[PDB]
């Protein structure tokens, strides 16, 4: 299947005292592999997956230098943005940045992205061609003109089409035992009688990876959304994910209903039915 | 700007069985800004030693965090997650239900 | 592997 490498950065200003809180995380697919937190003691980029621990000191030093540089740029940006938006020095504000690359099943470049937000709203983002920018408002439009004059998209494009892909492939190979493993959902259904006349069937999907999944209910072979509830996919904490979907049915008619589970780890979708 | 209130799920890592060690999770998501207070509670009292994931965010820029601790469920003990955020005028408590 | 070493400011 396809894969991605993505970095997420958050900086939150601290008007009362000191520097912004800065947190950076890096992911391959749904697996976190590095972190930086400006409040942690190490002041280093830190491994979060075993397969990254084999990189050598040259790697960690470079990632630490780069991540600190990113934090400094976000600190500057917080100041500049506070002035662009005519805001007080009293309030805390947030900059978020995400960038990375996707590869196809062939492990060749599919798409790149680089997006920036201020106070939780789009500010500026690279277009899919990696040559042009989308500015959300007139402040970001001044940024776009600056960045176009400085040819920043060309430098980012070189990273996103080239370096990013090369390193993603290295990590996929080095972390093969997990990163190339698909953990199909472990499924079951539970039954709960609300009254003598209606019952809730809950379809569980447990311990799966990657996080993408679809759970559908059908009645007599037709999709049913009324009388259903679907929770947001959630982390188990061990690197896998969980989800459930439930339907309310007339007691005695449970066997009409089927739960359909689609996931990359399943050669064909699973169908569950209460006749337990 | 936009303030978005946290969604909250409280659940075990593994199917719960009385006397068997497990992990209690409180997953908070969909919130902005990122500052948030989260406690896990046993019979109303705060659990010490709770850990959390590194801050990250979703496609719509909202944040998410997992808070968790080892625990050993029993028939009697009750567990919950308590959350405060700038969007909440009081902390929000969500009780653990082993079937959700 | 992060981008860098330069990322201009806004």
């Amino acid at each position: 299947g396809s894969h991605s490498m993505r970095y997420f950065f958050t900086s939150v200003s601290r008007p009362g005292r000191g520097e912004p809180r800065f947190i950076a995380v890096g992911y391959v697919d749904d697996t976190q592999f590095v972190r930086f937190d400006s409040d942690a003691a190490s002041q280093r980029m830190e491994p979060r997956a075993p397969w990254i621990e084999q990189e050598g000191p040259e790697y960690w030093d470079g990632e630490t230098r780069k991540v600190k540089a990113h934090s400094q740029t976000h600190r500057v940006d917080l100041g500049t943005l506070r002035g662009y938006y005519n805001q007080s020095e009293a309030g805390s504000h947030t900059v978020q940045r995400m960038y990375g690359c996707d590869v196809g099943s062939d492990w060749r470049f599919l798409r790149g992205y680089h997006q920036y937000a201020y106070d939780g709203k789009d500010y500026i983002a690279l277009k899919e061609d990696l040559r042009s920018w989308t500015a959300a408002d007139m402040a970001a439009q001044t940024t776009k003109h600056k960045w176009e004059a400085a040819h920043v998209a060309e430098q980012l494009r070189a990273y996103l089409e080239g370096t990013c892909v090369e390193w993603l492939r290295r990590y996929l190979e080095n972390g093969k035992e997990t990163l190339q493993r698909t953990d199909a959902p472990k499924t079951h259904m539970t039954h709960h009688a609300v009254s003598d006349h209606e019952a809730t069937l809950r379809c569980w999907a447990l311990s799966f990876y990657p996080a993408e999944i679809t759970l559908t209910w059908q009645r007599d072979g037709e999709d049913q959304t009324q009388d259903t509830e679907l929770v947001e996919t959630r982390p188990a904490g061990d690197g896998t994910f969980q989800k459930w979907a439930a339907v309310v049915v007339p007691s005695g008619q449970e066997q009409r209903y089927t739960c359909h589970v689609q996931h990359e780890g399943l050669p064909k979708p699973l169908t569950l039915r209460w006749e337990p | 700007m936009i303030q978005r209130t946290p969604k909250i799920q409280v659940y075990s890592r593994h199917p719960a069985e009385n006397g068997k060690s497990n992990f209690l999770n409180c997953y908070v998501s969909g919130f902005h800004p990122s500052d948030i207070e989260v406690d896990l509670l046993k019979n109303g009292e705060r659990i010490e030693k709770v850990e959390h994931s590194d801050l990250s965010f979703s496609k719509d820029w909202s944040f998410y965090l997992l808070y968790y601790t080892e625990f050993t469920p029993t028939e009697k003990d009750e567990y919950a997650c308590r959350v405060n955020h700038v969007t909440l005028s009081q902390p929000k408590i969500v009780k653990w239900d082993r079937d959700m | 592997y992060l981008g860098g070493p330069d990322f201009p400011t806004i």
